RNA sequence: GGUGACCACGGGUGACGGGGAAUCAGGGUUCGAUUCCGGAGAGGGAGCCUGAGAAACGGCUACCACAUCCAAGGAAGGCAGCA
RNA sequence: UAGCGUAUAUUAAAGUUGCUGCAGUUAAAAAGCUCGUAGUUGGAUCUUGGGAGCGGGCGUCCCCGCCCUCUCGGCGGGGCCCGAAGCAUUUACUUUGAAAAAAUUAGAGUGUUCAAAGCAGGCCCGAGCCGCCUGGAUACCGCAGCUAGGAAUAAUGGAAUAGGA
RNA sequence: AGGUUCGAAGACGAUCAGAUACCGUCGUAGUUCCGACCAUAAACGAUGCCGACUGGCGAUGCGGCGGCGUUAUUCCCAUGACCCGCCGGGCAGCUUCCGGGAAACCAAAGUCUUUGGGUUCCGGGGGGAGUAUGGUUGCAAAGCUGAAACUUAAAGGAAUUGACGG
RNA sequence: AGAAGACGGUCGAACUUGACUAUCUAGAGGAAGUAAAAGUCGUAACAAGGUUUCCGUAGGUGAACCUGCGGAAGGAUCAUUA
């Protein structure tokens, strides 16, 4: 519900909240300033990252990761394991002797920031390489594309 | 050949080349739609509506007269059936076989045929699931199917 | 028939190796039972010590006594039977001599009318058997 | 159940040519079939042909000339680079003097001499000689 | 939670990897301990000092296995470097 | 022939492992039969002839140029102009360009006395000649990754409770 | 549950050198029904399934269409029985230098060095051996999966000529 | 400024014990397969092989095998008449 659900106070490290709030200000409404950055490579910052209130230190827009290296794509298959999803990347492997292909796949775990709210199984995501964020996570979700949906019953 | 039979039968309809409405058909599009609405409110399936309109009204194809098909007309009017009609008939046949089979337990032929009918049901339901005609959680349950049909 | 699809390389390759296990030579070379069973252990020759001089009766329709020796190898001390080829070469070999032993030609298969013998003697104690037969050298006495 | 219309078209052409017949009816039609036949007809191996329009897939009535030996298809459309075209020429064609390999390239459907002329590769459709 | 018939996990290898080598229509099948590059080890395991850099062995400490000298109290070892 | 025999591993022979490319009535070999999920494969259909000058001869052949978009053009508002941004799907495919150690292999040059090699060498001296010329190329380097053209083939996507342009 | 008839086992009579057989007489389990197991057959067309193309002929079974006449009720139109054809899907047959095949043969076993429509299962000289062992299913009998050591130069197929045939 | 030493922690060799696992190996006795056969007993199969053969299953018997119930022709019949 609220964002302070941990044992330690959750805050963006580069925002000073206690900026001498005195009688000349309104009580309220006050809204504490939000740190966000523009990652390069022509990727738009989602508006939910602009005026959201989540704290995520591994978010590419409001956190302390920097995207560099490889930009890949895949299809969401699991959405357990909080703030992290499993995507599947299918590809064809060429075998020279029979001069045909075979179908292979690899899973990678990627960090899904809470600026992407309506993410479902079967969606196509764009991921960017960052520094190691955990034992197995090295990529971070940059853009979510819906697949054959947008209309429900 | 057939999906679940060893038949190579060749019998079907042969639509003619000319798609134009014949000059003798003194029926415009909207009153043909009204006949469709009357028959559908009487409780008929689109196959039966087409059969009646062909047999005793001169409408050989409503797609050439109205411009679209019977189920599209019923859906636009908001009175298309909730299940697709072929899935409905397959479930009806499955229920009939299952009731007969529970009163006659030594009919192994009916057991074999019920396996075939339910396989066809599941293939059809998978197709309708991919095309969003059925809900994604839809599932042919044998125990509650009879309350859905007939 | 076989599958010809563009994405069928896994099926083709898996089938080929599963079916490669069905010929005698591939299985003999790649299973390891044959390598463990043969006394030479993958070597081409071996050294051993003569235990006794035997004569094996030739297979029908031939009729002779083929002069062999019973040899116990120095490594892995199995006991084999080795042919002693030529007209008088058995008289060169004395009991408890130390011979070299080669294959007899058909890669672990018996040869000729000699039943069950896969080995022949080359170089009874270190002077070679051909030089002894041809008079080139003599026993180191 | 009929995975390849070009395969069945070329098999029908081949069988009726071997029987000595003068015309062939090719039952399902497609534009790959028409482009293949246009290559074959520009090179002089078949005669005129006529497409019959019913509102389903059409039919083609091909006039044969007696100049055809074999017009088979290659069953997966293997992707062929210009380096590997010589290998396919040796495997498929009876000589270096006559016979053509029909490729589909991004420049169109064409024989292998034209494909080497225009410096392009593609997927192999079939051969005829 | 994660992984798996698109073969995970486990077992074997007479498996160091690669550049390459033999064979020789086109395909392919075998081989690569071996002078170049990368790795690993210094009888077996373990732990350290010094230093920019070592978990070093032509450094040290300990145990295990071998093993040398001794006046029997002790002391000294490590060729998968060249011979 | 200064060499030749033998044993064993391995390659061709072997289209006797078959992708190219084998077989399965009777030689060895089709499951007793049907359903079925992964896997593999999947009908036809959406731009083509007249088009713009060079154009294999408008010579009824055609090097070939096709007769993508717009906000600052930077050679708040003049023709001489072209760049900042993006692609009206995304891929596979194909062609190109960068990058893929050297050695080895292919291959250019060079009379090691020939050759296997090597990377060297060659030209005038009537002698000052207080030395001149030239090399040490090039190709290939699977798949994966990067890049720029094509867009046939194959996959895929957009307006149906209109939540459309 | 039921057990008429047949009839593994068994008994006897014959035949025979022997006769635990063939022949004869009797006869248990079984054969029959209900309920539950087992999953094997020369379970065969010794020929995977789906699709396309490539000769002729006469029949046959089902459905449909069209025609001189005969026949039934009934006097007519139907509707049946027959007769002459056409179309579709079947079980087959004859014939053919289509083509194939080692041939026998096969209109599929053809459209294959002029080799690529899609796909599943499966063979790799003969034996050892469908054995050993492990696993797994079954009440059992057994089924499924399944080696190796060792041994061997042929084992086979189809045709030809002889010889032999109670 | 500080050496020996000590409580605790942490890496952790090694030893003892137990389990599991892989390979190799002894064994009274039993039951096979190959051979070398040139022994004994019969004659199951190949001809209608002297009871046509073979498959599955079950029982029995010195041995090959026999018999029962279904099946096949790979049979000794592509055929038997209104
Ligand atoms: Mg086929
Ligand atoms: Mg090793
Ligand atoms: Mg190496
Ligand atoms: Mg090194
Ligand atoms: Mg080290
Ligand atoms: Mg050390
Ligand atoms: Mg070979
Ligand atoms: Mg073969
Ligand atoms: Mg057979
Ligand atoms: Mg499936
Ligand atoms: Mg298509
Ligand atoms: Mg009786
Ligand atoms: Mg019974
Ligand atoms: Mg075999
Ligand atoms: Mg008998
Ligand atoms: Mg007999
Ligand atoms: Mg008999």
């Amino acid at each position: 519900a609220d964002i302070q659900t941990e044992r330690a106070y959750q805050k963006q490290p580069t925002i000073f909240q206690n900026k001498k709030r005195v009688l000349l200000g309104e009580t309220g409404k006050e809204k504490l300033p939000r740190y966000y950055k523009n990652i390069g490579l022509g990727f738009k910052t989602p508006k939910e990252a602009i005026e959201g209130t989540y704290i995520d230190k591994k978010c590419p827009f409001t956190g302390n990761v920097s995207i560099r290296g490889r930009i890949l794509s895949g299809v969401v298959t699991k959405m357990k394991m909080q703030r992290t999803i499993v995507i599947r990347r299918d590809y064809l492997h060429y075998i020279r002797k029979y001069n045909r292909f075979e179908k292979r796949h690899k899973n990678m775990s990627v960090h899904l920031s809470p600026c992407f709210r309506d993410v479902q199984i079967g969606d196509i995501v764009t991921v960017g390489e960052c520094r190691p964020l955990s034992k197995t996570v090295r990529f971070n979700v940059l853009k979510v594309t819906k697949a054959a949906g947008t209309k429900k019953q | 050949g057939r999906m679940h039979a060893p038949g190579k039968g060749l019998s079907q309809s042969a639509l003619p080349y000319r798609r134009s409405v014949p000059t003798w058909l003194k029926l415009t599009s909207d009153d043909v739609k009204e006949q469709i609405y009357k028959l559908a409110k009487k409780g008929l399936t689109p196959s039966q509506i087409g059969v009646i309109l062909r047999d005793s009204h001169g409408v050989a194809q409503v797609r050439f007269v109205t411009g679209n098909k019977i189920l599209r007309i019923l859906k636009s009017k908001g009175l298309a059936p909730d299940l697709p009609e072929d899935l409905y008939h397959l479930i009806k046949k499955a229920v009939a076989v299952r009731k007969h089979l529970e009163r006659n337990r030594k009919d192994k032929d009916a057991k074999f045929r019920l396996i075939l009918i339910e396989s066809r049901i599941h293939r059809l339901a998978r197709y309708y699931k991919t095309k969003r005609v059925l809900p994604p959680n839809w599932k042919y349950e044998s125990s509650t199917a009879s309350a859905l049909v007939a | 028939g076989k599958c010809r699809g563009l994405r069928t390389a896994r099926k083709l390759r898996s089938h080929r190796r599963d079916q490669k296990w069905h010929d005698k030579q591939y299985k003999k070379a790649h299973l390891g039972t044959a390598l463990k069973a043969n006394p030479f252990g993958g070597a081409s020759h071996a050294k051993g010590i003569v235990l006794e001089k035997v004569g094996v009766e030739a297979k029908q329709p031939n009729s002779a006594i083929r002069k062999c020796v019973r040899v116990q190898l120095i490594k892995n001390g199995k006991k084999i039977t080795a042919f002693v080829p030529n007209d008088g070469c058995l008289n060169f070999i004395e009991e408890n001599d130390e011979v070299l032993v080669a294959g007899f030609g058909r890669k672990g298969h018996a040869v000729g009318d000699i039943p069950g013998v896969r080995f022949k003697v080359v170089k009874v104690a270190n002077v070679s058997l051909l030089a002894l037969y041809k008079g080139k050298k003599e026993r180191p006495r | 159940v009929r995975m390849n219309v070009l395969a069945d078209a070329l098999k029908s052409i081949n069988n009726a040519e071997k029987r000595g017949k003068r015309q062939v009816l090719i039952r399902p039609c497609s534009k790959v079939i028409v482009r293949f036949l246009t290559v074959m007809m520009k090179h002089g191996y078949i005669g005129e042909f006529e497409i019959i329009d019913d509102h389903r897939a059409g039919k083609i009535v091909v006039n044969l000339t007696g100049r055809l030996n074999k017009c088979g298809v290659i069953s997966p459309r293997f992707d062929v680079q210009l380096k590997d075209l010589e290998k396919w020429q040796n495997n498929l064609l009876p000589s270096r003097q006559f016979g053509f390999i029909v490729l589909t390239t991004s420049a169109g459907i064409m024989d292998h001499e034209e494909a080497r002329r225009k410096h392009t590769g593609g997927k192999i459709l079939g051969f005829f000689f």
